[PDB]
DNA sequence: ATCAATATCCACCTGCAGATACTACCAAAAGTGTATTTGGAAACTGCTCCATCAAAAGGCATGTTCAGCTGATTCAGCTGAACATGCCTTTTGATGGAGCAGTTTCCAAATACACTTTTGGTAGTATCTGCAGGTGGATATTGAT
DNA sequence: ATCAATATCCACCTGCAGATACTACCAAAAGTGTATTTGGAAACTGCTCCATCAAAAGGCATGTTCAGCTGAATCAGCTGAACATGCCTTTTGATGGAGCAGTTTCCAAATACACTTTTGGTAGTATCTGCAGGTGGATATTGAT
């Protein structure tokens, strides 16, 4: 017995994704490729975020990813920020950003 | 007692491929779970609409692909599409 | 020394929120304006949360009730389930 | 003693609160306000601890965001001081009312 | 030539009840049709979600009712809920 | 043979609403009350809109409701306006509204 | 030779257009612009005429709505003249470019 | 057989007067000379985004013809639901 | 400028709150073998969609003129920022019990399936009626004086 | 205020597009009637985790002081409104041709379904450690002079 994940070359669970598609009332039927494709897409986006969040941890002299790092990764990347524009990361805070006109003159 | 499923096993496995010496807090992992479930729902939702608009009873990888194009910004979409197509190829070419 | 619950959202706490929002200087009328806005936000989200509670025949508002409420109000929150 | 000029500590607090992620409203008063408001929709309610926390994360992130747009509205009018009309304009354009 | 169905018939009946001497342009009818399809999907979608959230496989008038309280504002909800409760109570007692 | 609309007291089509609920993949099952309740809510809302639009027609000395009358009805009612706040009514136009500072004199 | 003062005809035009519902962009040019943009995404496309009309109704309703918000941004700045910075502020607060 | 003439610069068909008119409907009394190019740019972005989604639905359905329904669904996705053209 | 006050940065240290690791079931994936279901591949329609040609008006481009709006400048007065601390509200941590969640049961209510009946959406022709767009012509509104 | 230019209003009036009216009508629904299956309400209760509260904690209410921001007022320049004038491009309405949406009928391939193995994934349990705060001392920033 081989898993569909291992056949597809994936860490994300093809079988589970299939079931979650069946029992979510998305359609009467589900093609065999669909859970594979979907699982790979979700794995890909997960890798992308964990890549940039890891880097943000590294930059702050840390080996454990926290929500702050996820927030920094997401909001400093133009594409992830757009994808997640209507989403709040709990315990994320905001990007350091001060409007120019508020900086002291002399 | 009852089982409470999540994606955390898999997020952690992908974390290790991407940063082998980096760990993740519990809270961070909750956020990553929320992330997977959210994008799952958006892609599945769009795929469902696509099938319904074309009077089809079936969501195939073609609906997942079009949904990805509709939902992801440019570069993310391209790579997601290429990762998805690759996984379906590998899965088929596998006795 | 009795006090309204809304007033427990204090000038300095509203000021810290503003500061995280990058605000340098703050009119004295902001504190009451902000309390009004916060109350509306809580009303709208709590209403929907409780409506989920009542539907599940529960007496306890769950994190999930709040998460689903936030989602339909266009304020998706990651990290508390779902 | 010694006395900082108006705005110098304000800037300092901006830098400090933008670096961090702790909640900025005290928990008990927030929790009371939640229960009070909830009481109008159903009596004798209990709340999971994580339910109240999710609420406080959401309100604070909303209010911070609103203060950013509010600040943009003040600056648009050549001020550096936020006012009720800035908050009202930001809400109007967002479509939260009017 | 295939049957393209719409709510026109019923919109018109309801028009005649409220304003006996008033007509409606076909463009106005197009809009009224979009409005009904739109509100159907929103209510049905909230009901679907709500059932899933509670691990139910059945959408009953209780799911519709709650979806209506989530979707409609104040007075429209109140009145809508009354008309729907009353349509069911009547429907139940008429077999 | 009575229709389920006639049983329920309804101009709106109960059978049709039941069927659209089945084909839309909202749930495995559909309760018998569900399409009755939903067809009624739909009927209520359309009655509400037509009443107000009928009035806007009459106010503009017209007998035929056009899209402008629907837009005036919706936009002049606080609740319908909120329900439909992210919708565009084709050939609707806007409400007459001039900001005060723009008027002449003092 | 008779002249209305600056603003008088502008106000008359506001009353006139706010009263009517007809499309304000000329049809053929709008149709050419649709065909040009779509062609750059995909060659050899055709359009149902109602498709083009649906786009024009959407684009006009979006622009009218944007000018209302823009006008509020100008007035907030104590002006009566809309400027590019008003449109940009409206778009930023709307989350079209937030 | 026939071809298609090259389509170029059609954004300029959104003329200064058409833009004035839209502003009027939107309540605007006075208009800076820079508004017209800024509006053309905002319009182009908005059209590209809707057409992109509509054409994607067309291609998914394996048609060569963009229907009203494709535009309607693209507008809905974009949070700009339109009544009056089906659906 | 110099010089003091205080904020800020960095190296190092360390206990424990919170990770990662391990174990051991077992629900749920995968394997197997039929039982439906579907989405085309071909093979035709009748659409609309595209193209194009001609006439005409209705709106567009342009240049001129100057009204009044914007943005610079100056300034006075008000209004929010900064400030020290003990009062008191919040935080922390310990303990009954409310009620969520686990589990089992069973029938009112759901799907399924094969008839029978009816309605809603067409399309063919026919009639009708509301109102768009044109006409004066009696009633404002605006701006010069 | 009074007067003259011109936009606005309103109401009556004929052509006609778009609306309502049948007619007939049939194909697809919707309804009716058993046969069959089951989702979830109901009832009991185990054990989280929630409200309460006592002692421990540390943030905020307060009133004064004055720096510097906001809003008022003035005004010179120049931008953007109004309008006259010349005419290009859109609108309207034909006509033909065909590219292509939209159906329908047969199956080969694909997906569902009932039944059995065979794990991967979770809860509960057991070790392991990253880093939150703490201190100590150097250095930068700010503001007074
Ligand atoms: O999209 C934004 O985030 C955005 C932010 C600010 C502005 P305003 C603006 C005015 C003064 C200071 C800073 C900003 C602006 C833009 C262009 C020219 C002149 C003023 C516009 C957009
Ligand atoms: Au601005
Ligand atoms: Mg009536
Ligand atoms: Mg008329
Ligand atoms: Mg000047
Ligand atoms: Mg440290």
């Amino acid at each position: 017995a081989k898993t569909r994940s291992s056949r597809a070359g994936l860490q994300f669970p093809v079988g589970r994704v299939h079931r979650l598609l069946r029992k979510g009332n998305y359609s009467e039927r589900v093609g065999a490729g669909a859970p594979v494709y979907l699982a790979a897409v979700l794995e890909y986006l997960t890798a992308e975020i964990l890549e940039l969040a890891g880097n943000a941890a590294r930059d702050n002299k840390k080996t454990r990813i926290i929500p702050r790092h996820l927030q920094l990764a997401i909001r400093n990347d133009e594409e992830l920020n757009k994808l997640l524009g209507r989403v709040t990361i709990a315990q994320g805070g905001v990007l350091p950003n001060i409007q120019a006109v508020l900086l002291p003159k002399k | 007692r009852s089982r409470k499923e999540s994606y955390s096993i898999y997020v952690y496995k992908v974390l290790k491929q991407v940063h082998p010496d980096t760990g993740i807090s519990s809270k961070a992992m909750g956020i990553m779970n929320s992330f997977v479930n959210d994008i799952f729902e958006r892609i599945a939702g769009e795929a469902s609409r696509l099938a319904h608009y074309n009077k089809r009873s079936t969501i195939t990888s073609r609906e997942i692909q079009t949904a990805v194009r509709l939902l992801l910004p440019g570069e993310l979409a391209k790579h997601a599409v290429s990762e998805g197509t690759k996984a379906v190829t590998k899965y088929t070419s596998a006795k | 020394v009795l006090r309204d619950n809304i007033q427990g959202i204090t000038k300095p706490a509203i000021r810290r929120l503003a500061r995280r929002g990058g605000v340098k200087r703050i009119s004295g009328l902001i504190y009451e304006e902000t309390r009004g806005v916060l109350k509306v936000f809580l009303e709208n989200v709590i209403r929907d949360a409780v409506t989920y509670t009542e539907h599940a025949k529960r007496k306890t508002v769950t994190a999930m009730d709040v998460v689903y409420a936030l989602k339909r109000q266009g304020r998706t929150l990651y990290g508390f389930g779902g | 003693p010694h006395r900082y000029r108006p705005g110098t500590v304000a800037l300092r607090e901006i830098r400090r609160y933008q670096k961090s992620t702790e909640l900025l409203i005290r928990k008990l008063p927030f929790q009371r306000l939640v229960r009070e408001i909830a009481q109008d929709f159903k009596t004798d309610l209990r709340f999971q601890s994580s339910a109240v926390m999710a609420l406080q994360e959401a309100c604070e992130a909303y209010l911070v965001g609103l203060f950013e747009d509010t600040n943009l509205c003040a600056i648009h009018a050549k001020r550096v001081t936020i006012m009720p009309k800035d908050i009202q304009l930001a809400r109007r354009i967002r479509g939260e009312r009017a």
